[PDB]
C-alpha cells in the first residue's frame, strides 16, 4: 500500500550507498586510499596516481 | 672478458614486497612512541596514515 513513499526512499538510501561505494573504486590507480599513494610514492607520482 | 658495454654480464637482484593485509614482518628502523586513547592523533600502525 505504502509503495510511492518507500520507493523514493529506497532510491535515496541505494543513491547513498552506490555513492559510498564508489569510493572503493580505483579509477585505474594503483589504491583506493590516498594515505597510502601518498606514503609509497614520490609526490612527482603521486599527485598523477 | 673482450666485449662491448652492451653485451657485458650483468647481476640483477629484484627485490619484491606484499603489500597485502597480513600481520607485518619486514618493518622499518624507525621507533615507536606511547599510545593515547582520548585525543585526535595521527597513528602509523604499519599500513595506516
Amino acid at each position: 500500500a505504502l509503495g510511492k513513499l518507500q520507493d523514493v526512499v529506497n532510491h535515496n538510501a541505494q543513491a547513498l550507498n552506490t555513492l559510498v561505494k564508489q569510493l572503493s573504486s580505483k579509477f585505474g590507480a594503483i589504491s583506493s586510499v590516498l594515505n597510502d599513494i601518498f606514503s609509497r610514492l614520490d609526490p612527482p607520482e603521486a599527485e598523477v596516481q | 672478458p673482450t666485449y662491448g658495454v652492451g653485451h657485458q654480464p650483468y647481476r640483477v637482484v629484484v627485490l619484491s614486497f606484499e603489500l597485502l593485509h597480513a600481520p607485518a614482518t619486514v618493518c622499518g628502523p624507525k621507533k615507536s612512541t606511547n599510545l593515547v586513547k582520548n585525543k585526535c592523533v595521527n597513528f602509523n600502525f604499519n599500513g595506516l596514515k
